[PDB]
């Protein structure tokens, strides 16, 4: 919420993410036993991009090891849309 | 008579304690866990007045500043767990409950638990029996005696009772720390208790310094870090610098005792902390035929009888558990209308505590 | 003007009287604060202070100023006592075997206590109900203290117990003074309850602070104070988690299971709840009931609002025979849907 | 009153003026504070509810006798001192306490539990009739008790029953009451139970229900608590280090072992583990003689017939079976229950344990 | 905004703007209006925005709760904003509540997970009071949306406080 | 005053800073002569 | 520089022999202390450790028993590793931070190299493996005299 206000707040600001799997991840059964953590995490971002105040000039890179174990409700268009490869 | 003299002590003194009290008690004012004061402001110099408390936290700096007795308002001063800067000299850590250890001055249990067992002695001969007699022979041997005894195995098997054994040919000293009396609510104590055993150790040489289950108050926790309480932390300066460094190991010995080996401190594993390692195994058929006959030596039994066969009923246990067959002889040889134990009582009597185990 | 001068004032806390001094002080336990000895009101004699008297002690002094009315002011969360409950038993009515079960329990010792003294069995003061969830239970849980003419209380176990200081213990013992003074009233106990009303499954972690002072507490009222004409009703479908020790006596008493669901159980359910709308006479209830699978007393329910939606479009108050089946086959379909 | 005309009120008069020297030193604004520690230089540690944790010197009002750590003594808002020593009367000092002495229920009301009198006899009425048996042989009687099976029939009879043939005191304290409700009082509690008990000691000291205080876990802190330690470890001590010739006695009570403290266990000073027995036909008519005192029965009912034909119910389901009797006379509206109600009732709670044990086994 | 949705357009007009503008048609008939809906599919596509494109027909107060929020440490907070948040909207009669990923917050406990999870099923109890223990009564619309949910059925189904279940069509 | 308050400093406009006390309060107060901007940082007395 | 061999080849006692001739300061890391009953407690470790080598230029940090933190593999299991799992990626990003300080070292003795790794093989982190064998005949006698 912070970083969602500072970016509205000073227009020239870049986030960036670093290994976004270990907060991200479907797990198994998608379960909660001291999993609350991930899930907090993952629905915060995706609830500030959809409500009424959008970021026009922020832009947020994320990265992980692997697109596929990642939430796939993030991967949809309207909030993410940019998937690119590194090879 | 003597009814206006015992009340005399609450009525006289009371007067006395109206201005004499009030006057020394002013600035809203053996053993103390909280050093904290109430609306003290003084000046710039000779204020301090440290809060422990969460809520106005302070400290004090500008180079060292010790003082005899008073600091700033007496009484109170105090550190406790956190310590403030740059001031040792008053901390409020002092409980005589410095006697509840066991000192035991030359022991005069020798075989108890010991017989039948000769690995265990032979290990601790080396490195006990001789440094406590002839220390001068490793001084031109060239070596020192290792800054350490790993003993690990059951409980209450004779593990701390091997170490009275060897310590009675040298008449030497034997302190035992029991680690369930070590543990305490108390923050901050385990430091000095530790630091006055070896400052007591030089004052009367020829002792050993036993310490009972360090896995209870533990060598290696996650409290270190994650918690606010300072035990273990300030015990582990206190144990490696005092005894290893500036302190001859020939007279004052350090002997450990734990369960699982790989539970302990991992700087403890490290070359230079403990070397010498001695491993317990339950007792065999021979280990357990000596066993017996010590204990039915106090108690007066029928002498006809034979020991090597009540060891072979038991299968392999702990030492700890063969304590209460003993106490389970003279039980149903009562039922039985006899003042002493025949051989048909240990029949009935062994085959009693083998079914309680349900192993 | 005068009112002016009696606005300004220092303040003065709140507390109960706990016992009397020969000193002429006494022992006031503030709410806020603890436990201070001040001075009783020199125009209050000290034999009018009884036990758990509630009194007004001063901020400025420290000391009793006057004697106010004797409650105790409850700190609201969900346990706010409700006036005039709204509900019958004609609404959730159909079922006979429930009923029976129910007054036998409940009603009967509040209006007879004598039959179970004069018997030689203690009445049961107690209740877990069974049954699949979604019944309509939620409906006669307001006619309970209402035909008994009891009184409204609704118990949260986790809104009580806070990680503050002092925030986890006053507020479980707050129930506890007023239970007495209210005494002819049932305890809701919810937040265990797995009958399907409110269903959370019972919460097992949760509840390990307030299990050393709840439980003390419900246990003590029945056996130490020995107060009749209280219920304590509890519910779920299964103990796993809970008090494995509820079994024993003091807690559970009388059991109510439910009664399996029939063509004859929801005819009377269909008609109760068609009796605020409007039908076309010459419709059979009981054939309704009939096709319907696995419907319980709430899916009966749902079928009254599906039902006016197809002839609020051709916008008629009176629904004909063909959009019943029609919705019935919905209402039905929504367990089954995809 | 006549008497005390002449004596108490002439000394009350000339006591007034020591009176109102104290008055002035007690003050209106008083408080309550709890002790730490007391020294003999006259200073003590007290704490206002509001957790100003502070430190005073003890003026002059009571004797140091009766001061004890741990306690609630009472404050004065200028040097916070103590100016007096708050009255224990009201709040108890120990969890629960309860002396019964010379209690009703003795080996021969129990019933078949025999076979456990036989085990309990020697660890607790040997001893303490000929204490010299052990001195030949060098042995310490086991003190402790280990009680199994559930309360009313096992741990609830056996528990008095010793007490009576023994000449001793029956003590019964909770065992979900060992931590209490403050910080500070573990090792309090555990001497109180040996001091009371030990000027004179005709008693036995009986504990039950242990669930939580005999598990320490990995840890005092995260969902721990320091109370829990602080009678586990103090229990040990006292135990382990007070030794008499049978006197003092200390028997607990819990179903599962596994849980509790080993370190606690301690052993070699309690040998003593005695399992549960199933009621014979003597027990059971001691349960439905409690039930079937106040409930209404003809003169066909007789408690030999309901115990002929049984599963061997515990406790519970015997005070179930007559309950569900109640409910056959409630919906048949009548006072009085026949025979064929507990006959009908015994049957339905027979049919809710055991059957069939799902036939099977070829 | 987006075309295809009129399967839910007619389902949110039944539900929302049919009892807010017009209250008389409920008691000629006879019947009661239910107190929620159930909307099941991927949110931000065709269903999330489409939520707040409700606001500006109806001219109700929208509010905007997430199931990653009301997190903390402490306990007692958390439930009683649930109680807050209804008595909140009695007040204003056009009111909307709207909840992001149920099933984060409707997943129960099939064992004991003793520090930390102790909060998923105490918050349950609160969102279950406000409609199953109080009568039927509307001040505000309540709309829950899925994402994706194997079995969470604590009360929720069942047709006693909510009637319709909203489901996003693929084809 | 030489025993100063323990606190913690959050925020370095320009002129002004903010302090967070371990009292869990919260004041602002304008930066003085004496000390640095890079001085004034977290995790630090 | 990554090292690997069994106990006993000087693995650990050879360690504070390149901070007594460079004048650093050695900083060991314990293993068990990796393994925290809380969650979390991996981020202010790590920051701490390399905020204790800022102030202090000279500093070497010893990791102790590599191969616990050092195996995530790649299944979903990590629930119980979790506080592992972040355990290697804030070195990863603490090590990005600075990346003008060489004084400040990362070593790791353990047993042997079984997870490899891209982000670990790469400037500023582990590069060269040097092996710890057994020694050999004329190795034993070197030690012993």
């Amino acid at each position: 919420r912070e970083m969602f206000a500072y970016a509205k707040e000073h227009e020239p600001c870049i986030i960036f993410m670093d290994e976004v799997d270990a907060i991200g991840g479907r797990r198994f059964s998608e379960g909660t036993s001291a999993d609350r953590e991930i899930q907090r995490t993952l629905m915060e971002l995706l609830t500030q991009m959809d409500g009424f105040d959008n970021l026009g000039q922020t832009k947020i890179i994320m990265a992980t090891n692997r697109p596929d174990t990642l939430d796939p409700a993030l991967l949809r268009p309207g909030r993410l849309d940019r998937k690119v490869e590194i090879p | 008579l003597k009814q206006t003299e015992n009340d005399l002590k609450d009525i006289e003194a009371r007067i006395k304690e109206k201005a004499g009290v009030k006057e020394s008690d002013t600035g809203l004012a053996h053993p103390l866990q909280v050093a904290r004061c109430t609306k003290i402001i003084k000046g710039e110099d000779a204020k301090y007045v440290i809060n422990l408390k969460q809520i106005a936290k302070f400290v004090v700096g500008l180079g060292e500043r010790v003082s005899p007795t008073d600091i700033e308002e007496g009484m109170r001063v105090g550190v406790d767990r956190s310590k403030y800067n740059i001031e040792l000299p008053l901390p409020p850590r002092i409980d005589p409950s410095v006697t509840m250890m066991t000192v035991e001055e030359k022991p005069d249990v020798t075989y108890s638990d010991v017989g039948g067992c000769k690995d265990q002695i032979e290990k601790l001969r080396e490195v006990v029996e001789l440094p406590l007699l002839s220390p001068e022979r490793f001084a031109t041997l060239g070596i020192d005696p290792p800054k350490g005894i790993l003993l690990y195995g059951p409980p209450g098997t004779g593990k701390t009772l091997c170490a009275r054994a060897v310590a009675n040919r040298t008449d030497a000293t034997f302190i035992r720390v029991i680690g369930s009396e070590l543990v305490q609510k108390y923050v901050g104590e385990g430091a000095r208790m530790v630091r006055e055993l070896f400052e007591m150790a030089r004052t009367k040489k020829a002792c050993i310094i036993f310490f009972d289950e360090i896995d209870a108050v533990g060598g290696a926790r996650f409290d270190d870090g994650a918690g606010g309480d300072n035990e273990v932390q300030r015990t582990m300066l206190e144990l490696i610098t005092q005894l290893d460094g500036f302190d001859p190991r020939g007279n004052i010995k350090v002997m450990f005792a734990t369960n699982r080996p790989n539970t302990l401190d991992p700087a403890l594993l490290r070359p230079g902390r403990i070397d010498r390692k001695v491993e317990f195994s339950l007792p065999d058929l021979e280990g357990r035929a000596n066993i017996f006959r010590i204990h039915s030596k106090s108690m007066s039994v029928e002498r006809g009888i034979r020991w090597e066969l009540i060891s072979r009923l038991c299968p392999n246990s702990t030492g700890a558990e063969l304590r209460s067959v003993c106490t389970e002889a003279g039980m149903f040889a009562i039922r039985a209308r006899r003042k002493v134990a025949t051989e048909k009582d240990f029949l009935k009597a062994v085959d009693k505590v083998i079914s309680g185990y349900k192993k | 003007k005068d009112e002016l001068r009696l606005l300004q004032e220092p303040g003065s806390y709140v507390g109960e009287v706990i016992k009397i001094v020969s000193d002429k002080k006494v022992l006031v336990k503030v709410q806020p604060e603890g436990k201070y000895i001040v001075d009783v009101a020199k125009d209050i004699n000290v034999k009018d202070l009884k036990a758990s008297q509630r009194v007004c002690l001063r901020s400025d002094s420290y000391m009793l100023h006057k004697v106010l009315e004797n409650k105790a002011d409850p700190l609201v969360s969900l346990m706010m006592v409700e006036k005039v409950p709204d509900s019958t038993y004609d609404m959730v009515g159909g079922l006979t075997k429930q009923i029976k079960e129910i007054k036998e329990v409940i009603e009967l010792p509040v209006k007879h206590p004598e039959l179970f003294e004069s018997l030689g069995i203690a009445q049961p003061k107690g209740v877990i109900l069974y049954g699949p969830p979604g019944t309509g239970k939620t409906l006669l849980a307001r006619a309970v203290a209402h035909h008994t003419d009891c009184k409204f209380i609704r118990v949260s176990g986790a809104e009580l117990v806070q990680k503050y200081i002092g925030e986890g213990s006053r507020m479980v013992r707050e129930l506890f003074v007023m239970a007495r003074e209210h005494a002819p009233s049932i305890i809701f106990m919810d937040e265990i309850d797995s009958i399907g009303s409110t269903r959370v499954e019972g919460s097992g972690g949760g509840d390990s602070e307030v299990q050393r002072t709840m439980l003390e507490l419900l246990n003590q009222l029945d056996g130490f104070e020995t107060s009749k004409n209280i219920k304590i009703i509890m519910a779920t479908n299964r103990l796993d988690i809970l008090d494995p020790a509820l079994l024993r006596p003091g807690r559970i008493d009388r059991k109510i299971e439910f009664p399996p669901p029939s063509v004859a159980a929801r005819a009377e359910i269909l008609r109760i709840h068609s009796r605020k709308m409007n039908l076309t006479r010459g419709i059979n209830l009981r054939k309704v009931a009939e096709k319907m699978n696995g419907c319980s007393g709430a899916d009966v329910k749902g079928v009254c609002t599906e039902a006016g939606m197809y002839a609020l479009r051709e916008r008629r108050i009176h629904v004909t025979q063909e959009d019943f089946e029609l919705a019935v086959g919905k209402v039905m379909n929504k367990n089954q849907e995809t | 009153f006549v008497s005390n005309s002449e004596i108490l009120k002439p000394f009350e008069k000339k006591q007034e003026e020591e009176k109102k020297q104290l008055e002035e030193i007690r003050g209106n604004p008083l408080s309550i504070g709890t002790l730490e520690e007391i020294i003999d230089d006259d200073h003590a540690i007290v704490t206002s509810p509001t957790m100003p944790d502070y430190y005073v010197s003890i003026l002059s009002f009571v004797d140091k006798e009766l001061l004890e750590p741990g306690c609630s003594v009472l404050l004065h808002h200028k040097t916070m001192s103590i100016v007096g020593v708050l009255q224990d009367d009201a709040d108890p000092m120990v969890s629960v306490m309860k002396m019964d002495k010379s209690p009703t229920e003795s080996y021969s009301d129990i019933g078949g539990l025999e076979s456990q009198i036989q085990e309990i006899k020697e660890s607790v009425e040997l001893p303490l009739t000929h204490p010299e048996l052990y001195e030949e042989m060098g042995i310490k009687p086991p003190k402790g008790v280990i009680l199994y099976g559930a309360p009313g029939t096992g741990k609830t009879l056996l528990a008095k029953a010793v007490a009576n043939q023994t000449s001793a005191t029956f003590l019964r304290i909770v065992g979900s009451e060992l931590i209490q409700k403050y910080l500070g009082d573990g090792p309090r509690l555990c001497r109180q139970i040996f001091k009371v008990a030990g000027e004179n000691a005709p008693s036995i000291v009986f504990i039950d229900e242990i669930d939580a205080i005999g598990t320490k876990r990995y840890d005092s802190n995260s969902g721990g608590e320091r109370e829990i330690q602080r009678t586990m470890l103090e229990l040990l001590n006292q135990l382990d280090g007070f030794d008499d010739r049978g006197d003092v006695k200390v028997i607990m009570a819990t179903n599962k072992i596994e849980t509790l403290d080993p370190a606690l266990i301690r052993p070699g000073r309690i040998d003593r583990k005695i399992l549960f027995e199933n009621p014979d036909l003597s027990t059971k008519k001691k349960i439905l003689g409690i039930h079937t005192s106040k409930m209404n029965l003809s003169e066909d009912v007789n408690l030999e017939t309901l115990v002929t034909t049984k599963d061997d119910l515990s406790g519970a389901d015997i005070q179930a079976m007559c309950t569900e009797a109640g409910l056959l006379a409630l919906r048949e509206r009548r006072m009085q229950v026949t025979a064929e109600d507990f006959k009908q009732a015994k049957e339905r709670v027979m049919k809710n344990k055991v059957e069939e044990n799902l036939e099977g086994l070829y | 905004d987006v075309g295809g949705l009129d399967m839910q357009k007619q389902e949110i007009r039944e539900a929302v703007e049919l009892p807010l503008v017009q209250a008389d048609l409920y008691e000629q008939i006879g019947i009661d209006p239910p107190r929620g809906v159930l909307l099941y599919g991927p949110p931000g596509t065709g269903k999330t925005m489409l939520v707040k494109a409700v606001a500006n027909s109806t001219k109700a107060a929208f509010i905007r709760v997430n199931g990653s929020e009301f997190v903390h440490k402490y306990l007692g907070e958390g439930p009683r904003m649930v109680r807050d948040v209804f008595r909140l909207a009695r007040e204003n009669a056009p009111s909307i509540i709207f909840i992001d990923e149920v099933d984060s917050i409707a997943t129960k406990r099939f064992d004991a997970q003793t520090g930390s999870d102790r909060e998923v099923q105490r918050i349950l109890i609160e969102l279950l009071t406000q409609m199953d223990g109080f009568d039927q009564s509307t001040n505000v619309k309540v709309i829950m949306a899925t994402n994706r949910a194997d079995t969470l059925d604590p009360a929720l189904l069942r047709p006693g406080r909510l009637d319709r279940k909203i489901e996003f069509p693929s084809l | 005053q030489l025993p100063y308050l323990v606190a913690n400093v959050v925020e370095v406009v320009g002129k002004a800073a903010v302090v967070k006390t371990s009292s869990r309060q919260t004041v602002f107060l304008p930066m003085v002569g004496l000390v640095d901007p890079d001085k004034l940082k977290p995790n630090d007395l | 520089a990554l090292m690997y061999g069994p106990p006993g080849t000087g693995k650990t006692l050879l360690a504070r022999a390149c901070a007594a001739q460079t004048n650093a300061t050695f900083l060991k890391l314990a293993a068990p202390q990796l393994v925290q009953m809380y969650i979390g407690e991996g981020a202010k470790l790590v920051r701490d450790a390399f905020a204790l080598a800022k102030e202090k230029a000279p500093t070497i940090i010893f990791i102790d028993e590599l191969d616990a933190i050092g195996t995530k593999r790649f299944d979903s299991e990590k629930s119980g590793d979790r506080e592992v799992q972040r355990t290697m990626l804030e070195l990863l990003n603490q090590l990005d931070g600075f990346s003008s300080d060489d004084r400040v070292k990362v070593l790791a003795a353990t047993n042997r190299v079984d997870v490899l790794d891209p982000a670990l093989l790469r400037s500023g982190r582990l590069d060269r493996k040097i092996e710890f064998p057994l020694p050999s005949e004329d190795s034993r006698a070197q030690i012993l005299q």
